[PDB]
RNA sequence: CACGAGUUGUUCGGAAACUGAGCACAACGUUAUAUCGUUUUGUUAGGAAAGUGAAGGAACUGAAAAGGGGCAACAGAGAACCUGGGAUUAUAUUCCAAAAAGAAAUUGCAUGUGGG
RNA sequence: UUACUCUCGCGUUGUUCGGAGCGGGGGCUCAAGAUUGAAAAAUGCAUUGUGAGUUCUGCGCUAAAGCAAAAACCUGGGGU
RNA sequence: AAUUACCGAAUCUUUGAACGCAAACGGCGCAUGGGAGAAGCUCGUGUCAUCCCCGUGCAUGCCAUAUUCUCAGUGUCGA
RNA sequence: CGUUGCUUCACUUAUCGAAUGAAGAGACCAAUGGGUUGCGUAGUCUUCGGGCUAUGCACCGUCUAGGUUGUGGGUACCCAACCGUG
């Protein structure tokens, strides 16, 4: 008989089939190119917010909150071509997100604003 | 041996917190010194301790023959 | 340069070896349960009816008479397909297999040997099937194992087999057979009948009873005169 | 009415054990195949105080039998226990103050504490501080041993039981007058919720049995029955006597 | 009262990630009825609750180790950043951009150089 | 180290310490400070000397009351 | 038809019996399939470590089943 | 002769108490045991195959600590029997 040096039987080990994957049960069509546009929703235009295209190469605007910095970060370049050295985030009192978003020194600020339309 | 905080003592070099002498670290200089001697001393008794039982054993079997031999 | 290095194992000492713990460890449930119910069949007092299923057939005739039984299995679904299809374009002889068959077998008095597994559990289901093959008068004989039954006649497990004809080639072996299970048991109906089974002390309780008869020896030699 | 006092405490609630200094439950080894057929040798490392309890703890490290690893046991300390001690434990251990012993092995007319009231306990009688049993006899045929305990009855147990030789350490404890009330309220502080008292004449009919009147006065006998109800048996409980004991005092406790 | 604005963090507080007085999911038991009880004195449950180190020829396969899964502290334990600003109407140890006004510390992953 | 031989010596405001090693000479180490510089003048505004207070820190650590635990981290004993 | 009425095709955020683990936390996992990737590698391309995003499965109990899956028992046999 | 009421002595399998991470129980030292998964004697039955009741011999079925009988490297047994019990 078998040789057993505890002084509790403990269960033994079995083999094990791993589970397969099923057919996904999500059928609706998604795309690839449009997830960007519904991380940046518009722009601000305060006077807070002119003075820092001048003064700082900075940029407002609002985005979903649920969000985080690293994928504003990405919308931007694909949406804008720039590439954004800082992202800064807070929630407003009214329950909307903000983002000032600082460009790279080689691109301007004034530049990008007059492209979207400010 | 320095007194270094968690962040501090990670960080530092191995020298700080040790000496080179066995069981540095951990005991003083006299606390070894005192196990040395211990071990060595306690084990010698236990080596005069066993030949001694051999020998009384030893030579009570001999006596044995020999009264066997004067016998026979 | 090699040598020696042996380790002290007494009280205290060096670290032992593992040793085997299996007579003391906790085990599961149903195996300590599996096990304390023999013991208590065991120790209790077991009544005759009961009691006739622990003695059973020696091994030679039981080996013998599952060759028979082998020999004159019942066919497959395969085979029984096959012969339907032919004879489309009776079963041939067997033995008689089922607890109802057999049992309206022994009713009618066809059956010319019965072989009864001595571990059905129920056991309400055979309990009396002995005593209606003695009322009938029809050779019986009690087995070891409902499984070797059912590997002899091709299935998982059988309480039961009935035997009612065998060709030429056999016959002799049934009627050895026969006189066989005649010796072993139905000759001993009385004895059968009468005897109770049970009261079986422990190996442990055997040794203390026999080391106390031997301390308590010779103390009362002074009161006997002369 | 309303509930009385002594049958609230039952539920427990706000009257259980004050234990979060405590230092764990005080007890002998595990009787093992070593203490029942050879002896096991530890150390004293060091000799502490728990709160609520008025005797000294020793902490004592052995090998362990089996593996590559130490044992820390505590246990109730006798007097004269010093750090660094040899502590033995087992069949064959010789007779000194701080070993355990089988009672069988140990010599009529010897002064034990922490003894076993059956084998495999770990310690039940004689363990207040000051407190010790003493041997008797023995009875080989019948393999059993007779005590007397503290409160001075005798009791015979198995001779496998063990016991510690010596007297439980701490002893005079009560022979020095309190004096203040505060003393009591850091003696209990570590026991337990149930100081101060508050006596029952002192209380009002709906909660007490004994309580109102327009005098403070028990208006019927105090002696209650061994049978009385819950929140009945209040007073002096199935009293065999009353008053000064005059003479010799008898032997406390059932037959 | 009306209109328009304002809360910026690798290091600040919390969580990720500690344990305490304590709570009670699973398990078992009880109740006509779970919407009841047990559940830290090292510790669940008559109780088979461990799912991967190395290996071995690149995914597999299985040795070891008793006591299931959690929660409960914004004053206990833990915690890598400091000053200056002419930088707001309202925020800042959170903002400042190539002379970052600047000076640091620390985590993860990679590339040289040196040693082994 | 005939240091305590016959009133032994060192030390605190203070309740004490020494052949189980005082005091003196020479050293090793820890804790808290001081000093020299880098930062740093490029900043800020428009100087370096004593007394009093001040819990960081040090002076090692009443009681029948003797003052939480764990994560995380550090060192060692063996082995490779 | 930015009209109405009805209905067969569709969409359907966070939760809740709520069921991966928790919860005055829009928090944290394992497996698997994708996405994006200003590092490095390579000939504006391709490829991609750490980090980040998305879909699916993963509670407990019970029933059936395994082209007949892997095991345990001083339970009963047998060779 | 039979059965049934109480009782006292021995036992252990129901049950109760305690401990432990269910961590070393009992025997081998031998029956007032067990075995068809054996051999005889005397009775007594038999369905003639063999049983039952007493009684003997085999088999299950054996081991053992300890006790008695000038510096370096080594030797100093085996008996067999009783005591003892891991
Ligand atoms: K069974
Ligand atoms: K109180
Ligand atoms: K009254
Ligand atoms: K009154
Ligand atoms: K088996
Ligand atoms: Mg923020
Ligand atoms: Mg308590
Ligand atoms: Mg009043
Ligand atoms: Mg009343
Ligand atoms: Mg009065
Ligand atoms: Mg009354
Ligand atoms: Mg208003
Ligand atoms: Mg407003
Ligand atoms: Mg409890
Ligand atoms: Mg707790
Ligand atoms: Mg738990
Ligand atoms: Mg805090
Ligand atoms: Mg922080
Ligand atoms: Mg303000
Ligand atoms: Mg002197
Ligand atoms: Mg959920
Ligand atoms: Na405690």
């Amino acid at each position: 008989r078998k040789s057993y040096t505890r002084p509790q039987f403990r269960r033994p080990h079995t083999y094990r089939k791993p589970a397969m994957a099923k057919p996904s049960n999500r059928v609706t069509v998604e795309s690839k190119d449009i997830a960007a546009f519904n991380v940046i929703r518009y722009p601000l235009t305060t006077d807070k917010a002119m003075k820092k295209i001048e003064e700082n190469n900075t940029l407002t605007f609002i985005v979903d909150s649920r969000a985080n910095k690293t994928e504003i970060k990405k919308a931007m370049r694909k949406l804008y071509q720039v590439k954004a050295v800082k992202v800064n985030t807070l929630i407003r009192p009214d329950g909307l997100k903000k983002a000032y978003i600082r460009l790279s020194a080689a691109h301007d600020a004034l530049d990008t604003a007059n492209k979207i339309g400010l | 041996t320095k007194a270094l905080r968690h962040i501090d003592a990670r960080l530092a070099s191995r020298h700080e917190k040790s000496v080179s002498r066995a069981y540095g670290g951990v005991l003083s200089h006299d606390q070894v010194r005192d196990r040395v001697v211990r071990a060595f001393l306690v084990e010698e008794q236990r080596i005069v301790k066993q030949a001694l039982k051999e020998h009384s054993k030893m030579k009570l079997s001999h006596k044995r023959t020999a009264n066997k031999k004067k016998s026979k | 340069h090699f040598a020696a290095r042996p380790k002290n194992f007494g009280i205290g000492q060096d670290v032992p070896y593992a040793r085997d713990l299996s007579r003391f460890m906790r085990w599961p449930t149903f195996v300590t349960m599996q096990r304390k119910k023999r013991v208590l069949q065991r120790r209790l007092k077991v009544p005759p009816a009961l009691n006739q299923f622990t003695k059973v057939l020696d091994r030679a005739s039981r080996n013998e008479a599952l060759k028979l039984i082998k020999k004159y299995a019942p066919e497959t679904r395969k085979a029984r397909r096959e012969r339907l299809q032919k004879v489309a374009e009776k079963a041939p002889l067997a033995v008689v297999t089922g607890l109802q068959e057999v049992t309206r077998a022994i009713e009618k008095k066809q059956a010319r040997m019965v072989v009864i597994a001595n571990n059905v559990d129920p056991v309400e289901l055979v309990l009396w099937m002995p005593n209606l093959c003695r009322a009938n008068k029809i050779p019986y004989a009690i087995v070891k194992d409902m499984a070797r039954l059912g590997d002899a006649i091709g299935r998982k497990t059988a309480t039961c087999v009935a035997l009612t004809d065998v060709n030429a080639e056999d016959e002799a072996t049934l009627k050895n057979l026969i006189r066989s299970v005649n010796a072993r048991f139905l000759s001993r109906s009385d004895v059968i009948r009468r005897q109770w089974g049970g009261l079986q002390l422990s190996l442990r309780s055997r040794a203390e009873l026999r080391k106390k008869h031997a301390r308590n020896a010779g103390v009362d030699a002074a009161a006997i005169i002369q | 009415g309303k509930t009385v006092l002594s049958c609230r405490k039952g539920n427990g609630s706000v009257y259980q054990v004050h234990g979060h200094k405590r230092l764990g439950p005080a007890k002998l080894r595990i009787l093992d195949y070593a203490e029942r057929h050879g002896y096991m040798r530890g150390v004293v490392k060091s000799i502490e105080h728990e709160a609520g309890r008025g005797a000294a703890l020793a902490r004592v490290e052995f090998r362990h039998p089996y593996k590559f690893r130490r044992v820390k046991e505590l246990m109730v300390a006798p007097e004269g226990m010093f750090t660094g001690q040899s502590v033995f434990c087992g069949q064959k251990a010789p007779l000194a103050i701080g070993n355990v012993l089988p009672l069988g092995q140990i010599t009529e007319g010897c002064i034990v504490c922490n003894v076993e009231a059956k084998p495999g306990d770990r310690g039940t009688l004689a363990r207040a501080s000051g407190d010790y049993c003493i041997i008797i006899s023995h009875n080989h045929e019948t393999g059993r041993t007779r005590l007397k305990l503290p409160s001075g009855q005798k009791k015979s147990v198995p001779s496998t039981s063990r016991a510690m030789i010596g007297i439980i350490s701490g002893g005079g404890r009560i022979e020095k007058p309190v004096l203040k009330a505060g003393n009591s309220f850091y003696r209990f502080r570590g026991k337990r919720n149930c100081w101060p008292k508050v006596r029952g004449v002192a209380r009002n009919p709906v909660e007490h049995p004994h309580g109102g009147g327009n005098h403070q006065h028990i208006g019927h006998p105090s002696t209650v029955s061994r049978h009385s109800p819950p929140g009945q048996k209040v007073g002096l409980i199935a009293a065999r006597r009353t008053g000064r004991i005059r003479g010799g005092k008898a032997v406390k406790g059932a037959w």
